[PDB]
């Protein structure tokens, strides 16, 4: 049904810090997600869903 | 991607000079327009597919 | 706010013709070669009703 | 008994795969630089395919 | 093993960072972390789900 | 019959694989004497003889002395080899007296060398030094750099150049040849 | 709120060059099978 809450987990997919072996610092990790339905969501029959 | 048009045959491409110092293969395979979306922007408001 | 950013974000949003001699001599070659296809059906249907008189 | 005359039409079809066509003389893979990619030929000029 | 194979300070095991700031565009959702593995301590970068 | 003044030949640098790719006569920096007198002719040649007297010089003081110049792989005593300090590492923890008090109910918070002078805890008057080797566990000999590129092949003069014995022709000022198969190769 | 925020997003969401060189690879597909009806007319004049 709709209304559906979520609590997705999006591993990380970058190649260079897939594996990384991150030392002992002070690093300030930061990305930028989707926030656009017709991308983030996979229809069956295709439907335009935005 | 080369973009290729309605109903046509060949896809002729080129590259002008260049070294290929350490080139390891090709591959390939033909897309449909609608599902695939512009990366080289942010939010694209043409990709109506789902 | 929310109306001032939207428009940083927004902005920067995102014809040929041939010879029309060559498209005209073309195409009466085409019509020069229906001609002739459509010559050469008579003669292969005139040719088999020659034929099936000869066996009537 | 009351067949009638036919046409056959072949067809492959595969999915899933994306051609390849590797860059090696034998085109196998004995290693991951190939042995065109190490060819002083190209290696030491450039080129420009079309 | 018994030696050096694990520690006994009494430290944590699943950190959990919170976002330092955050944007929510209308198609983005910036989120600025402050990932800080503390020392005597090599994380590592492929256990870091969001 | 050359000229007893040739054009340098200037190596190009390959920098992937590290050495020198092919030749070429220095076409660039050329001076435009076409239109000089017989005087001004006399003060250009002696500037190019100048020039090739230099090269020779530069090449034996800095050059390293081989049989066939551009060979296909270094030695490994050839290669300017990065070499850095030994590493020394102060254990922060001591192993044996962190185990002691924690099976007496205190709850804490907060083949080199086993060097063991005497951050630090208040319960233990032991610290150890840890001194590691810093450098590969074998020397590189695949191909030179670029500081040593610039070195080990200065501009090399050609007196005479294509003379008797074409098996002592240098066909190393040629793009695409190949050293061990002593052929020119290439798809193309 | 939602409401607003979303028609905005979906509000938002909305030369014959290579037509020539198709139909000629066509034409030329077809004059080849216009070129292969002899054979079939010179076998007709045996029997």
């Amino acid at each position: 049904g709709r209304y559906v809450p979520f609590h997705i987990q999006v591993p990380q997919k970058f190649f260079a810090i897939k594996n990384l072996l991150l030392l002992p610092g002070s690093y300030t990790y930061e990305w930028n997600f989707r926030k656009d339905v017709n991308m983030i969501l996979q229809s069956s029959l295709g439907n335009d869903l935005r | 991607l080369y973009p290729i048009p309605a109903k046509a045959t060949n896809v002729p491409i080129s590259i002008p000079s260049r070294n290929w110092a350490a080139f390891r293969g090709w591959s390939f395979t033909r897309l449909k327009t609608k599902e695939t979306p512009s990366l080289g922007s942010g939010f694209d408001p043409y990709f109506v597919y789902s | 706010a929310a109306a001032a950013m939207t428009a940083t974000r927004l902005a920067s949003s995102y014809s040929s013709i041939i010879a029309e001699e060559k498209l005209l001599a073309l195409l009466a070659e085409l019509e020069a070669l229906s001609r002739q296809l459509a010559a050469l059906t008579q003669q292969v249907s005139e040719l088999r009703e020659q034929q099936q008189q000869q066996n009537k | 008994q009351t067949a009638v005359p036919s046409v056959t039409q072949k067809k492959f079809l595969c999915d899933r795969v994306m051609w390849r066509i590797p860059f090696s003389s034998n085109f196998m893979s004995m290693g991951a630089l190939t042995d065109l990619g190490q060819n002083m030929l190209y290696a030491n000029s450039a080129h420009a395919l079309d | 093993p018994t030696h050096d194979v694990t520690t006994d300070r009494s430290q944590r095991l699943t950190l959990r960072f919170v976002p330092v700031d955050r944007e929510a565009t209308t198609y983005l959702y910036k989120a600025r972390f402050t990932l800080a593995v503390g020392d005597n301590r090599v994380l590592d970068m492929a256990s870091t789900y969001f | 019959m050359s000229k007893e003044i040739p054009t340098p030949y200037m190596w190009s640098y390959q920098p992937q694989m590290g050495l020198a790719a092919g030749a070429s006569q220095d076409y660039s920096t050329r001076m435009n004497w076409l239109s000089a007198g017989p005087s001004m002719i006399s003060r250009v040649n002696g500037v190019r003889s100048h020039r090739n007297q230099i090269l020779l010089e530069q090449a034996a003081v800095t050059s390293t002395p081989r049989a066939k110049l551009n060979p296909r792989n270094w030695p490994s005593t050839l290669v300017y080899q990065e070499i850095p300090g030994p590493t020394t590492v102060l254990l922060p923890r001591d192993a044996l007296a962190e185990v002691r008090m924690t099976n007496s109910g205190v709850q804490l918070a907060g083949s080199s060398i086993g060097l063991r002078p005497d951050g630090r805890s208040s319960f233990t008057p032991n610290q150890a030094y840890l001194t590691l080797q810093s450098s590969s566990s074998e020397p590189r000999s695949g191909g030179i750099g670029t500081l040593q590129f610039v070195e080990e092949f200065v501009p090399s003069v050609y007196f005479n150049p294509f003379s008797g014995s074409p098996g002592l022709y240098p066909d190393e000022f040629i793009p695409n040849f190949d050293a061990v198969r002593e052929a020119v190769d290439g798809y193309d």
